[PDB]
């Protein structure tokens, strides 16, 4: 039961007691992905009006 | 003094910011006007309250925020709300059609075509800032544009500020509030590509506000009004070390280093006590050791889950009001004795204690009585997977027959990013199993 | 500012459209000369979904009106509602369509198809941002269902990314007009199955029996049976006409309840159904609505399986009461709602209810028993089809025996999709 | 009209419990799968009590309570009486054990302290593997079959006569989702019908192995409450409430309180109740011993409708009440 690192101020305190010791994607990368999903809408909505102009 | 940026990030995300920046206001004494009496230091200052908010010459306390919506009603609330005057229009930032509770069409789709804009204004704020901390993201697992586009914005934020440290408030599906059906999709699908980017998230799971709603003040069918006002007494609580004068939890670094050990497992529990209806006229105030008690309690925990059947890696305790480290100490030590509380082996077993000496605020006229003491205990135990457990669950689910996946698809992205979204998440969950036993 | 365009072709659509303006505007306010004379401002607050806003704070509905026969038509524009549409969104021809889908989807259809579009663009133009549209059609015609069909083809090749919407008026033995009805429908049904996000299936079978046996009306009318069209379409809009969370818009409403692309065809269902004072209880209304004496599809829910479901209660009532008796429902039988979606039942409340009830309750259901709407649509057609009979009407107007052969493939395939998901 | 699930086809007692809450008409059985039920039968393995009470408007209880295992493991019993205050270690009713996969040097510590003071030193080994047991007075033999839980084998047990032959005793406790502790007022003596040499079937009085001279004495190697009483009047001129069932409910209640504040549903989003099985050893000198704890135990043919009626008469329908048998051992 150690109370360690009392920090006191006007507006409070603060401190640590202890009970027991113990025992990224770049932008290009990015914008690869969401260019491919919108290409992959595009081709969808050709299929589609493919299908809707036969 | 270092500056906060917030963002606020579909309907969850802004609501719950509306709820936060008023309590913020009614704590620092600063009108709905932008005028704030008791700051001295007229037009600028770097006191601990400007860490979140900026200071025009004519006097006015502006949060430093961000509102994003890919649909206007509900960020015209704030537009036209009480504490309109304090943002001005550059902060709140609205689309046209939202992305209707689907993941892909709120990262791919339509944000995609909103991405630059909303780092644009994000950009704006931070060139105020003589030495950026980082960001606070509030936002819904289970809507279209807080899982998908907070995801994409994510991303994109360790990209343009890859030193700074991003801390996220997100709101947990719960059946009984929930709009939408695919949600566990859209939980799963945002946790999979926000977790490398995020250094520190709080679960909020509606089911258990909306239970400590109905259990503790007595609301027969609570609304978002009643959920958000209890999130931001605990999201205060959490954020008071960054806007009072302090020394735990003084800047976004010090999260992770005292709630993170391990990168991934970075979703500390929260657990708050009292909450006390206002309709009692007078209540009984709980000392230091009864609100220490009830932190271990599960019906005050943000998730809902048994912290006895697993282990603690870490244990902040932030008091707020008529509070002394010697009532701290009496109390832990007498929990000790009566709780189960299993530490990991490679940490030591202890509490880092904050206490701040001012009582809660409470909004006036709302449902929380205010209180003498109050406490709200962060602590990363590995019991918090059962939530994960539960969301993997419900994924499985519907994913085994693939049901709604079309409208993911029909959105531009790949059916194996479901899969590998939920392979992540196994990952995560045989984590905390390693580490919980 | 999340508008819809609302379309309504051919007898039954126009009739059951005009009703349909008839009630929701009494419901919103609005006077038949387009002046709101409510008081409340949740009247106006999502106003602009359905209605334009014109010179003199006059609300225009955003209606465009369609037949190949001037006739019913005319007798919209001499109705209660008549003078509140716009007088350029009536589109009529003069020769009709005589029962006949190849009539109204490919000859006298197309020659009339192209008018339409261009009052659809006008609308769309002033719109903010256009939802998508309604359709109010039958099947069994010839307007509604073959130049309706028609219709919905081309406004998807126009707006691909905007959701479509019908109120589909089945055929029935029981309330019929003419024999090649089960033609008319099952090539009008392989065309909802593309090209539409959600149909509601209003079977005139179901609607007569409610009509005959709960009802007790003898001598049932088509004004009847539109009575019942008007109440379920007035409900199943609440959440889109009035502010709220759930199904807000058609979109979240897609997402919420079609699971598979092609399985999007609704069981509609509405509470109270009396023959009328007496206040109906919160138990009360969750029972009827989820009876199948109050399903306007004809289908019985226990021969089948739920795969999504949403309630909407509206008047002034016990919001908890209602969460226990929706919960109640669900947990005393479970086994009819499928295990692999969770929640799938969603429940919404809005305070305004509908003309002279206190307070009223519709159901709109995705059960994969609709397959038995299906099956009875497919037998009829068989039985006339393995003879031909009839066919010429068809081949007639330039049709192919193949196309009607594909169409009833293509409903054998829904009803079998159907089956593996009950399974 | 109450919703319940079975997840366990092998449990005999909940089987009997299943049939009976049909029988009510008033309980509805649902698939396996479906989580809209107020009762849960789990099973024994990796039951997921982390999905347990999130169902709205759904009261839910389960027949295992989450962390009693910490009882029902013979490694686990024995760090657990080790390792808490409440049970202190040197509790005397508990058999000097010591688990060996440490305390292998422990083991060995005492075990040469009571070969040299010419002690009996028998040990016997298990682990929670087996229907595989050895026991020996060497601890080489021991030590041996274990790298293919030692504790001290009582040599001086109780025989019954005529027969010479050892026994043990089975109690059937429930414990209900208040930690209310409900001990059965029926128990059964799984007897041996060999008789007790202590210079092999006559020292383990398993039911399985006895059947593997069985049935000469009792029916089935299973003396009731009521003969066995009978007998310890005649032989001993005492009562089975005095010479052993005052030291039965003492154990009881010190195993199941120590662990309470890890297992109890007081609190929780979901309640939890469980029957157990309890197993003890009497010695010469009418000493009861407990032996181990088994969180899944099967019920005596003749106490199946009764224990398992108490079973749904106290533990589930006192939750979900429908339109005494057992001694209830009071505690703090
Ligand atoms: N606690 C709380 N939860 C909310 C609130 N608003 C929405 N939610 C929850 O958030 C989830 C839905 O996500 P939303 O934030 O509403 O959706 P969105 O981010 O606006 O994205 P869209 O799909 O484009 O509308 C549901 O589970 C709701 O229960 C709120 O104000 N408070
Ligand atoms: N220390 C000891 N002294 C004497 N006998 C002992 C003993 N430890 C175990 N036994 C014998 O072993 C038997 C119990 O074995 P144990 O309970 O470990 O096996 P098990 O768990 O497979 C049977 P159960 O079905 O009751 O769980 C008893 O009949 C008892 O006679
Ligand atoms: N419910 C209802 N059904 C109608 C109405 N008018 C026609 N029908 C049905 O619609 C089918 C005939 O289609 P109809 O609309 O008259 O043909 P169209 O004008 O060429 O589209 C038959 O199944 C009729 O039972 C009506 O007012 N209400
Ligand atoms: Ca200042
Ligand atoms: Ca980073
Ligand atoms: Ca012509
Ligand atoms: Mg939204
Ligand atoms: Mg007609
Ligand atoms: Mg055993």
């Amino acid at each position: 039961m150690e109370v360690i690192e009392l920090n006191k101020c006007t507006s409070g305190q603060s401190f640590e007691v202890i009970l027991k010791p113990p025992s990224d994607p770049s932008l290009e990368e990015i914008q690869k992905k969401l260019e491919a999903a919108e290409e992959r809408r595009k081709y969808q909505e050709a299929e589609l009006l493919k299908h809707l102009a036969e | 003094m270092r500056e906060c940026i917030s963002i606020h990030v579909g309907q969850a995300g802004v609501q719950i910011g509306n709820a936060c920046w008023e309590l913020y206001c009614l704590e620092h004494g600063i009108q709905p006007d932008g005028q704030m009496p008791s700051d001295k230091t007229i037009g600028g200052g770097d006191d601990s309250f400007n860490t979140f908010f900026s200071e025009t010459g004519a006097g006015k306390h502006v949060p430093r925020a961000v509102f994003v919506d890919l649909e206007p009603t509900v960020i015209d609330e704030v537009r036209t709300g009480t504490y309109r005057q304090l943002f001005h229009p550059e902060q709140l930032i609205t689309g046209k059609e939202d992305a209707a509770n689907n993941y892909a069409r709120g990262h791919y789709t339509i944000g995609k075509e909103i991405i630059d804009l909303v780092l644009d204004r994000i950009r704006k704020l931070a060139d105020q800032c003589t030495g950026l901390q980082g960001f606070l993201v509030f936002h819904s697992f289970g809507g279209g544009t807080g899982s998908g586009f907070t995801s994409l914005l994510m991303e994109r934020l360790s990209v343009d500020y890859g030193k700074k440290s991003k801390l996220e408030f997100s709101i947990y599906p719960a059946p009984q509030v929930s709009t939408a059906v695919v949600e566990p999709y859209n939980s799963i699908l945002t946790t999979h590509t926000t977790l490398e980017h995020s250094d520190c998230a709080f679960m909020v799971d509606n089911e258990a506000i909306y239970d400590i709603c109905r259990r503790n003040l007595d609301i027969e069918r609570p609304t978002y009004t009643n959920l958000n006002r209890l999130i931001s007494q605990i999201v205060s609580s959490i954020t008071a070390s960054l806007r009072f004068d302090g020394a735990l939890n003084v800047d976004l670094t010090e999260f992770q280093t005292n709630l993170v050990p391990y990168p991934r497992i970075h979703f500390p529990l929260a657990t708050y006590a009292p909450v006390i209806s206002a309709e009692k006229a007078y209540h009984e105030q709980l000392s230091v050791a009864e609100i220490t008690n009830a932190c271990f309690e599960p019906a005050n925990q943000m998730v809902k889950c048994d912290p006895r059947h697993g282990k603690y890696m870490a244990c902040c305790l932030l008091y707020r009001g008529d509070v002394v480290p010697k009532d701290v100490n009496a109390a832990i030590a007498t929990i000790k004795t009566k709780r189960s509380i299993q530490f990991v082996d490679w940490c030591p077993t202890g509490f880092k204690v904050g206490i701040n000496y001012q009582p809660p605020t409470v909004v006036p006229g709302g449902d929380l009585a205010k209180v003498q003491r109050a406490v709200c205990m962060l602590s990363n135990t590995t019991a918090i997977a059962e939530a994960w457990a539960r969301l993997d669950h419900k994924f499985d689910l519907m994913y085994a027959k693939r049901a709604f996946v079309h409208w993911y698809v029909g959105e531009g992205m790949e059916e194996g990013e479901f899969s590998e979204a939920r392979e992540d998440m196994a990952a995560l969950e045989k984590d905390y199993e390693e580490v919980g036993v | 500012m999340r508008e819809i365009v609302h379309i309504q072709a051919g007898q039954c659509g126009n009739q059951i459209g005009a009703k349909f303006w008839e009630v929701i505007s009494d419901e919103h306010g609005i006077d038949p000369t387009g002046s709101y004379h409510g008081d409340s401002d949740l009247q106006l607050e999502r106003i602009n979904v359905y209605y334009n806003e014109a010179t003199g704070n006059k609300y225009v509905p955003r209606a465009i009106l369609v037949d190949l026969e001037p006739g019913t038509m005319d007798s919209v524009r001499s109705g209660p509602f008549g003078q509140i549409f716009r007088p350029d969104n009536f589109v009529f021809g003069q020769s009709g369509a005589g029962n006949n889908w190849a009539k109204g989807h490919y000859t006298e259809g197309a020659e009339l198809v192209d008018s339409v579009l261009d009052v659809v663009r006008k609308e769309s133009e002033s719109c903010d941002c256009l939802q998508g549209f309604q359709l109010t059609h039958s099947l069994g015609g010839g307007t509604g269902s073959g130049m309706g069909t028609l219709l919905i083809s081309k406004i998807r090749e126009e707006y691909p990314d905007r959701i479509m919407n019908t109120f589909s008026v089945m055929p029935s033995p029981k309330v019929s007009d003419t024999v090649v009805e089960p033609y008319n429908a099952t090539l009008s049904v392989h065309q909802l199955v593309e090209n539409t996000d959600e149909t509601y299936c209003i079977d005139n079978e179901a609607l007569y029996d409610i009509c005959f046996r709960t009802l007790k009306l003898t001598t049932p009318t088509y004004g009847d049976l539109n009575h019942l069209v008007s109440a379920t379409m007035s409900g199943v809009t609440t959440c889109l006409r009035f502010p709220g969370q759930l199904n807000a818009d058609l979109r979240k409403l897609a997402v919420n309840m079609v699971p598979f692309p092609r399985l999007h065809f609704f069981m509609p269902g509405f509470a109270p159904l009396t023959s009328q004072y007496r206040a109906l209880t919160v138990p009360e209304l969750t029972q009827q609505m989820f009876d199948s004496k109050n399903m306007m599809a004809a289908c019985d829910p226990r021969h089948g399986r739920y795969l999504t479901v949403a309630a909407i209660f509206r008047g002034r009532m016990s919001m908890k009461e209602v969460d226990e008796q929706m919960l109640n429902v669900q947990n005393k039988n479970s086994s009819y709602f499928v295990e692999w979606i969770p929640n799938n039942v969603k429940t919404a409340v809005c305070d305004i209810p509908p003309r002279g009830l206190k307070m009223s309750a519709t159901f709109i259901g995705n059960s994969t028993a609709i397959q038995e709407l299906f099956k009875r649509i497919s037998e009829q057609f068989t039985a006339m089809f393995r003879r031909k009979a009839f066919l010429h009407w068809y081949t007639g107007e330039g049709m192919d025996e193949m196309e009607f052969t594909e169409a009833e493939s293509n409903m054998n395939d829904l009803v079998s999709e159907y089956q593996q998901y009950q399974d | 009209m109450y919703t319940f699930v079975v997840r366990d086809e092998n449990s005999s007692v909940y089987a009997e419990v299943s049939r009976l809450l049909l029988a009510t008409g008033q309980w509805k059985r649902l698939r396996k799968d479906n989580p809209r039920f107020n009762l849960m039968l789990g099973e024994r393995n990796r039951l997921p009590f982390g999905r347990l009470g999130h169902e709205p408007g759904l009261v839910q209880l389960v027949n295992y309570y989450r962390g009693a295992d910490k009882l029902c493991r013979k490694a686990s019993l024995v760090k657990l009486i080790k390792t808490s205050p409440e049970l202190s270690e040197s509790c005397t009713w508990f058999p000097e054990s010591y688990v060996i996969y440490d305390e292998r040097e422990v083991f060995l510590a005492a075990y040469n302290r009571r070969r040299e003071g010419r002690e009996g030193n028998v040990w016997i080994a298990k682990s929670s593997a087996g229907a595989g047991i050895l026991i020996s007075s060497e601890a080489s033999e021991l030590l041996d079959f274990i790298d293919e839980v030692i504790q001290k084998y009582l040599e001086k047990p109780l025989l019954l006569e005529p027969g010479h032959r050892k026994f043990d005793i089975r109690s059937w406790v429930l414990v209900d989702h208040l930690y209310n502790i409900y001990l059965y007022r029926e128990g059964v003596l799984r007897t041996s019908s060999e008789p007790y040499n202590s210079a092999k079937t006559c020292h383990l009085t398993n039911h399985c192995i006895q059947k593997e001279n069985y049935g000469r004495y009792e029916e089935g190697n299973e003396m009731f409450f009521e003969e066995f009483n009978q007998y310890l009047m005649d032989a001993l001129n005492t009562t089975l409430e005095n010479s052993i069932l005052l030291q039965i409910k003492h154990i009881i209640r010190s195993c199941l309180m120590c662990i309470e504040p890890a297992i109890s549903t007081k609190h929780l989003h979901y309640q939890s109740f469980q029957l157990f099985g309890f197993d003890f050893m009497v010695d010469e000198e009418l000493k009861v011993w407990l032996i181990e704890v088994n969180g899944a135990p099967a019920c005596a043919q003749k106490l199946y409708a009764e224990l398992c009626q108490g079973i749904v008469d106290v533990a589930i329908s006192s939750v979900f009440p429908l339109a005494s048998i057992f001694i209830k051992l009071h505690h703090h």
